[PDB]
């Protein structure tokens, strides 16, 4: 059993998210199929489920905006989320739910736990366009760093002294600002006596925009 | 249609290898039959079905995992913790419309370490750019729980600061935090004194780092 996932992963607010999950290997019917999402650094949230007959069930938090459809001709099922906001940025997984069980007196789905899972599609909702980062020095055991602000999209690679200085380096995760762009900080702790003799340069490379900052006391 | 809220305890379980871990899942209303599951998620990976039917392990799951409980109280037990087991664990109920718990992190335990607090004012180039960012850095601390408060001329600021935290390091098993306070150039040049106050378990008294505009 294999799950393939696709769909646009970079959208603007007040737009429609459309994702597709295709299953290979076993019988697409006799199984519930669910969409789940996970915001970056947060917990799992069940979005919805569908079966082969087209009957759906949704999370009450997303009932107004979510629509889950099915296509048994292609063994696929689709997710649609209208009126997007920054709160909808998340990794979206599809998963196989429970098995349909038939008895002459009762029929229903049992063991509605999720396995296997799709690879997961990251979706980012923001009105920002591709912009290069601005690198500002955070001047000074002494701590010193570089602030990488106003860039889009992820990621950005940060090194120190062309990769020489690696111990004591802390590169935090990027934060999505309200403006739609990202901000980041890279810091490093050094001996106080090296501040006068040794030079410190943060090498910041953002390949989406194809864009070395010296930090001075 | 039946809505069931699952709360996991504790939020963070700090244990050492070789010990046993006990995670609890409380349901606001009874979970029917044995319709509960546990999932394991490692950093930057897809969730993994760990257990279903309260106590039935999935294929390829070691004997060190055990499930128990019923009604509103459920438990996941890890007999001997391995370096692999340190991750996030979620409980999920499927007695009604499926719902997830908020998750419990099993992490490496170490000695309490106090953070080193530093403050960075905005660079003059950034001031000319039209925005100001003040950075408050908390370096090497344990446990993760720490409180950062911004004060601009003794005024408590809210809604204009953003935090970021690194994952527990592989060597010293510590955390690092950064709090960025973002202002406009006018709002920044209006006031003068900027401070961040850090409260932590390792600090006997809240440590405040401040600077005056133009220093």
């Amino acid at each position: 059993v294999q799950l393939q996932q696709w769909g646009a992963g970079l959208l603007k607010p007040s737009e429609t998210l459309s994702l597709t999950c295709a299953v290979y290997g076993e019988s697409f019917s006799a199984f519930s199929w669910s969409w789940i999402r996970q915001p970056p650094g947060k917990g799992l949230e069940w979005i919805g489920e569908v079966d082969h007959s087209g009957s759906t069930n949704y999370n009450p938090s997303l009932k107004s905006r979510v629509t889950i459809s099915v296509d048994t001709s292609k063994n696929q099922f689709f997710l649609k989320l209208v009126s997007l906001t920054a709160a909808d940025t998340a990794v979206y997984y599809c998963a196989r739910g429970g098995r349909k069980v038939y008895h002459p007196y009762w029929t229903g789905y049992v063991n509605n736990c999720f396995d296997p899972w799709g690879q997961g599609t990251l979706v980012t909702v923001s009105s920002a366009s591709t912009k290069g980062p601005s690198v500002f020095p955070l001047a000074p055991t002494a701590a010193l760093g570089c602030l990488v602000k106003d860039y889009f999209p992820e990621p950005v690679t940060v090194s120190w002294n062309s990769g020489a200085l690696t111990s004591g380096v802390h590169t935090f995760p990027a934060v999505l600002q309200s403006s739609g762009l990202y901000s980041l900080s890279s810091v490093v702790t050094v001996p106080s006596s090296s501040l006068g003799t040794q030079t410190y340069i943060c090498n910041v490379n953002h390949k989406p925009s194809n864009t070395d900052k010296r930090v001075e006391p | 249609v039946h809505e069931i809220v699952l709360t996991q305890s504790p939020g963070t379980l700090s244990l050492s290898p070789g010990e046993r871990a006990t995670l609890s899942c409380r349901a606001s209303q009874s979970v029917s039959a044995k319709n509960l599951a546990w999932y394991q998620q490692k950093p930057g990976q897809a969730p993994r079905l760990l257990m279903y039917g309260v106590s039935i392990k999935n294929t390829g799951v070691s004997d060190r995992f055990s499930g128990s409980g019923s009604g509103t109280d459920f438990t996941l037990t890890i007999s001997r913790l391995e370096p692999e087991d340190f991750a996030v664990y979620y409980c999920q109920q499927y007695g009604s419309s499926p719902t997830f718990g908020q998750g419990t992190k099993v992490e490496i335990k170490r000695t309490v370490a106090a953070p080193s607090v530093f403050i960075f004012p905005p660079s003059d180039e950034q001031l000319k750019s039209g925005t100001a960012s003040v950075v408050c850095l908390l370096n090497n601390f344990y446990p993760r729980e720490a409180k950062v408060q911004w004060k601009v001329d003794n005024a408590l600021q809210s809604g204009n600061s953003q935090e970021s935290v690194t994952e527990q390091d592989s060597k010293d098993s510590t955390y690092s935090l950064s709090s960025t306070l973002t202002l406009s150039k006018a709002d920044y040049e209006k006031h003068k004194v900027y401070a961040c106050e850090v409260t932590h378990q390792g600090l006997s008294s809240p440590v405040t780092k401040s600077f005056n505009r133009g220093e």
